[PDB]
């Protein structure tokens, strides 16, 4: 959901609007004098966005994902015992 | 309870480029906290990255998928500062 | 500047907090009980993030910026007269 | 944020190649925007970008965008990229 709301609609229901974006991808553009002034989103949503920004900026990101996706489809993956033994990082 | 964590061949290549202390930290996280709560330690990505998750740690980030049907986490890429 | 503030601090003071973010790059993480619930930012800051995401959706964006930056340092740039000539777009 | 004088606008080779991708009406609109409104108010028509793209600005008109840098000391704007997306 992508709601545009006056600040008067928010005031007094702050708990509820915060609860709503918190548990979802919803955003609220908050207007003041009819003009957008701020945006409210969930904390988890804000993190998702920051990490998306990070990853999209990395070189060969899409090619990486396509190659890793082809590994997944062929079973070219390694589990804990194999990785710990190849890289010399024993448990315990 | 804990998910089975796997590294793709692609992500394994990334591991080989890490300093040994960071390599060890990645391995301990991947088969520890990540295995226990992959939806808590990472976040789902958006736009064209929808379907993947990023876990940000001090010096490195892991890019991964979560397959709930088979209780598996698969690492796609490891990046390090 | 990221500030982390309890929701009890925001309540009844939402005008002032919206004013504080709309004019700046600052962000406020609003908590319930030390747990982050929502993030408030200025409308302009939100638009900056959305436009950054737009450009990051272009494959090879940072490499093409490195090439453009090398262009600038090398004098491979084109001014109005040359651009309007080549593309047949005269003034007025 | 107002500029006292119009900035000199320049296109990099990368941006010029982008212009070539556009059909003539859009190509002409971009050129008139770059040398008109963008020149006159390089800060007001765009937004600064963030994180790894910090230092660049994006200006949108309808379905096209220009990515650019501002050099205040030399009253110059340099266009790095032009993109058009019908949706
Ligand atoms: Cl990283």
């Amino acid at each position: 959901l992508m709601r545009i709301l006056p600040i008067s609609t928010i005031k007094g229901k702050l708990n509820e609007f915060v609860d709503a974006v918190s548990s979802t991808q919803d955003q609220i553009t908050i207007t003041k004098n009819g003009a957008p002034a701020a945006v409210l989103v969930g904390a988890d949503e804000w993190e998702s966005l920051q990490e998306t920004l990070y990853w999209l900026a990395q070189p060969g990101i899409r090619e990486s994902i396509a190659e890793a996706d082809a590994d997944i489809a062929s079973g070219r993956t390694y589990g804990e015992d194999e990785i710990r033994a190849e890289f010399g990082v024993p448990r315990r | 309870v804990p998910y089975t964590v796997r590294f793709t061949t692609t992500a394994r290549r990334d591991l080989h480029k890490l300093p040994p202390r960071i390599l060890a930290a990645v391995v301990e996280f991947a088969f520890g906290d990540l295995s226990r709560e992959p939806l808590r330690v990472g976040k789902p990505l958006r736009r064209e990255l929808a379907g993947t998750f990023s876990a940000r740690r001090g010096t490195y980030r892991l890019l991964y998928r979560i397959d709930d049907e088979h209780t598996t986490v698969v690492i796609l890429r490891v990046d390090h500062r």
